[PDB]
C-alpha cells in the first residue's frame, strides 16, 4: 500500500 | 531470498493541454501488481497481479484517495520546480518518484528508498540512513531546507520501517505460489550470417522469473565485453521475461565461444554452444 | 533537463511457428521523456487490436512500454512497430525480424 507524500517539494 | 517492494509515480505537465497526468506503479520483486492513472475514466486505483485481486474494497478506496491527492500535491510540486529553475510555463516537465523497501530472506529490512528525478536527473534523495537527504544541486537544496525543517525525513523512515515491510510481507503470503516462483530460461544459440567472413551468434534465455539474470559470451574463456551487444531485459508479456546477448564473430571461429547462463531457477549454471 | 532517444524491440512472446497463435511485441525502453507513440504494423497498416502495459520506469529514470497484439504469423505477412518521439525527426519503423 502506497504512503501519501503530502508536503510538495 | 530478498524480496522489494516499490511504488513508481509519473507527474507530468502539459501546459499546452490542459491537466497534468498522473501514473502509478506498484510492484513486488518485478511483478507489477498496482496501478492509477489520472488520465482513465474515472480514475482509481486496479489490480494488476491476481494475487491482489482478494483485497477488499476499502482497500481500492483507501488507495485511490491517496493518488489523488498524491497528483494534486506534485501538480503544485511542479509548479514550485518550474520557479527554482526559471523555467518557461511553455513547455512540459516530468517529476519521477519512486520509494520502496527490500527485505532479506527473513523479511527484515535490509535497506529503504525514495527518491525523486526531475526531467530526468537525480534530484533529491533520501539517504541509506533514512534520516538525511541527498540534494543534486542548488535547486534541490531548497526542497531539501524545507525537508528538513519540516521533519519530512522521519515521516518516511516510519514508513519504510513499519507499514512498508508490513504489506510486503502480506503480499508474499497472498501471492507465494507466483509472486515467489522460480523458472529456469529455456536458452538456445541461434547463427546468422552478416557477410562471407563474419556471423552473429546469439544466445537466448526465454521464459524466466525474475527477472535477474546473467548472460555471457566466452571466448577462448575470456569473457567479451566491448565486443558483446546486451539488450535490456525484456517482457515477454505473461509476467515472465526474455534475454539475448549478441556477439559478431570471424566465420569459422563459431565454436570458439561458449554463452554462460546463470539463473536463480537453474540448477547449475549452463555453457551453451552453437551446434550445426 | 534531458532526453534519452527510445530503443525499440520487435519480437514474439514464443518462438515463432507459421499457423500458431502467438503475440506480436513491441518493447520501447531506455526513453525520456515519457510522452511516445507506438502502432504495430501489419503488412503496413496499422492494428487496432493492441494493447500496452503501464508506464513505468528503470532506476535510471528512463521510461519502458511494452505493446503487444495476439498474431497467428505466417510466411508471407510482415509486421512492423512504428515508434515517434520528441527525439525524432520523424516515426522509426523497425521490421520484425524472424531469428
Ligand atoms: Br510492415
Ligand atoms: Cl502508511
Ligand atoms: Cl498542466
Ligand atoms: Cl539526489
Ligand atoms: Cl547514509
Ligand atoms: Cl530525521
Ligand atoms: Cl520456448
Ligand atoms: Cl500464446
Ligand atoms: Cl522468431
Ligand atoms: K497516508
Ligand atoms: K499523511
Ligand atoms: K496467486
Ligand atoms: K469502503
Ligand atoms: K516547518
Ligand atoms: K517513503
Ligand atoms: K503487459
Ligand atoms: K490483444
Ligand atoms: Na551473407
Ligand atoms: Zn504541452
Ligand atoms: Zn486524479
Ligand atoms: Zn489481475
Ligand atoms: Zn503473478
Ligand atoms: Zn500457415
Ligand atoms: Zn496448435
Amino acid at each position: 500500500s502506497p504512503k501519501l507524500h503530502f508536503y510538495y517539494l | 531470498g530478498s524480496h522489494s517492494m516499490r511504488y513508481f509515480y509519473t507527474s507530468v505537465s502539459r501546459p499546452g493541454r490542459g491537466e497534468p497526468r498522473f501514473i502509478s506503479v506498484g510492484y513486488v520483486d518485478d511483478t507489477q501488481f498496482v496501478r492509477f492513472d489520472s488520465d482513465a475514466a474515472s480514475p482509481r486505483e486496479e489490480p494488476r497481479a491476481p494475487w491482489i485481486e482478494q483485497e477488499g474494497p476499502e482497500y481500492w478506496d483507501r488507495n485511490t484517495q491517496i493518488y489523488k491527492a498524491q497528483a494534486q500535491t506534485d501538480r503544485e510540486s511542479l509548479r514550485n520546480l518550474r520557479g527554482y529553475y526559471n523555467q518557461s510555463e511553455a513547455g512540459s516537465h516530468t517529476l519521477q518518484s519512486m520509494y520502496g523497501c527490500d527485505v532479506g530472506p527473513d523479511g527484515r529490512l535490509l535497506r529503504g528508498h525514495d527518491q525523486y528525478a526531475y526531467d530526468g536527473k537525480d534530484y533529491i534523495a533520501l539517504n541509506e540512513d533514512l534520516r538525511s537527504w541527498t540534494a543534486a544541486d542548488t535547486a534541490a537544496q531548497i526542497t531539501q531546507r524545507k525537508w528538513e525543517a519540516a521533519r519530512e525525513a522521519e515521516q518516511r523512515r516510519a514508513y519504510l520501517e513499519g507499514e512498508c515491510v508490513e504489506w510486503l510481507r502480506r503480499y508474499l503470503e497472498n501471492g507465494k505460489d507466483k509472486l515467489e516462483r522460480a523458472d529456469p530460461p529455456k536458452t538456445h544459440v541461434t547463427h546468422h550470417p552478416i557477410s562471407d567472413h563474419e556471423a552473429t551468434l546469439r544466445c537466448w534465455a526465454l521464459g524466466f522469473y525474475p527477472a535477474e539474470i546473467t548472460l555471457t559470451w566466452q571466448r577462448d574463456g575470456e569473457d567479451q565485453t566491448q565486443d558483446t551487444e546486451l539488450v535490456e531485459t525484456r517482457p515477454a508479456g505473461d509476467r515472465t521475461f526474455q534475454k539475448w546477448a549478441a556477439v559478431v564473430v570471424p566465420s569459422g571461429e563459431e565454436q570458439r565461444y561458449t554463452c554462460h547462463v546463470q539463473h536463480e531457477g537453474l540448477p547449475k549454471p549452463l555453457t551453451l554452444r552453437w551446434e550445426p | 533537463m534531458i532526453q534519452r532517444t527510445p530503443k525499440i524491440q520487435v519480437y514474439s512472446r514464443h518462438p515463432a511457428e507459421n499457423g500458431k497463435s502467438n503475440f506480436l511485441n513491441c518493447y520501447v525502453s531506455g526513453f525520456h521523456p515519457s510522452d511516445i507513440e507506438v502502432d504495430l504494423l501489419k503488412n503496413g497498416e496499422r492494428i487496432e487490436k493492441v494493447e500496452h502495459s503501464d508506464l513505468s520506469f528503470s532506476k535510471d529514470w528512463s521510461f519502458y512500454l511494452l505493446y503487444y497484439t495476439e498474431f497467428t504469423p505466417t510466411e508471407k505477412d510482415e509486421y512492423a512497430c512504428r515508434v515517434n518521439h520528441v527525439t525524432l525527426s520523424q516515426p522509426k519503423i523497425v521490421k520484425w525480424d524472424r531469428d
